[PDB]
């Protein structure tokens, strides 16, 4: 049918079968990149908005302020500017002037904080901001809001199960803020009742959820694998019902994006073959040789033309 | 370069 506007046409995304890359096809790709502003969080954009809006704690009135240097203050841009908000987003200079173009082009208000400052830096100011007016603004907090991993639990799960007709097996998913890979795990395993294996990838270089579950001491770390390794446990990230975590260098994840790219065509982030290296690990185990592995592909490669995978 | 949340 046709959507009312463009933050109802997120999902339904395709599952591509790899061809050199795990055992006789037992590899499958979800391509994330294939969403209204081309990645995962166009769904959590969307249904945050939604969900501040039927609480009322997002009105005409009131104004998104975020704290986002990713793919998530491109998808608040995205929905704020289809539904009428103003959105402000905070970003140290760090960022490329492509994110920048791009996000001033969505009509986002930029407020830029100091470089060396970082992440922190930018959630401080952005809380500042809020605590002006804080009848006036609203911020969404994608590391903790539920409605992350709900709107996965609503669609992308779902998805998964009918596209393969109930015989996934195994979800690999790269972990940012943890929603993508809760919502799966909670729908295939709770409300279709499939006992998976649900699989968190993360960098090498920052094991937070490998180190805590193993109870050694966490040791976050700098990293290439843009989208995932937030350097702690988020709230969003449902430790219960992960049954395994692989770790991926950034090195591993980018030469694996590339041969994405010329050996399958397909055109994915780098986080995309974090998740691809880390699937195809498990699915050349003869435990797994023979279980459908579905992988999620977060986002497209033109987001990193500019960066080390080019 | 990504620590502490950023880059999602």
């Amino acid at each position: 049918a046709i959507y009312a506007d463009n933050s109802y046409s997120i999902g339904n995304t395709p599952l591509v079968r790899l061809k050199h890359f795990g055992h006789n096809g037992n590899v499958v790709v979800k391509i994330e990149g294939r969403n209204p502003s081309y990645s995962v969080k166009c769904r959590i954009g969307a249904n945050m908005v939604w969900q501040a809006e039927k609480d009322g704690t997002l009105t005409k009135g009131k104004e998104i302020v975020d704290a986002t240097s990713g793919n998530t203050g491109i998808a608040l841009a995205y929905v704020a500017a289809a539904r009428g908000y103003k959105i402000t987003l905070t970003m140290p200079e760090t960022m490329s002037l492509e994110r920048k173009r791009l996000l001033c082009g969505l009509g986002v208000n930029l407020v830029l904080t100091e470089g060396a400052k970082g992440a922190k830096g930018a959630i401080a100011k952005a809380e500042e901001i809020v605590a002006s007016d804080p009848s006036r603004y609203v911020m969404l907090k994608q590391f903790e809001n539920p409605a992350n991993p709900q709107i996965h639990r609503e669609t992308t799960g779902p998805e998964i199960w009918k596209d393969t007709d109930g015989k996934v097996d195994v979800v690999v998913a790269g972990v940012g803020t943890g929603g993508s890979i809760t919502g799966i795990s909670r729908a295939i395993k709770l409300d279709f009742g499939k006992q998976i294996t649900s699989v968190a990838v993360e960098p090498v270089e920052s094991p937070v959820i490998s180190q805590t579950l193993a109870g050694e001491e966490v040791k976050p770390g700098p990293h290439k694998i843009q989208g995932i390794g937030a350097g702690f446990i988020p709230k969003n990230l449902d430790l219960s019902i992960i049954d395994r975590v692989e770790t991926v260098d950034s090195d591993t994840a980018l030469a694996t994006a590339r041969r994405l790219m010329a050996e399958e065509g397909i055109l994915a982030g780098i986080s995309s073959g974090a998740a691809v290296a880390a699937a195809d690990r498990l699915a050349k185990l003869p435990e797994f040789a023979d279980k459908l592995i579905v992988v999620i592909l977060p986002s497209a490669s033109e987001r990193y033309l500019s960066t080390a995978l080019f | 370069t990504f620590e502490y949340g950023d880059g999602i």
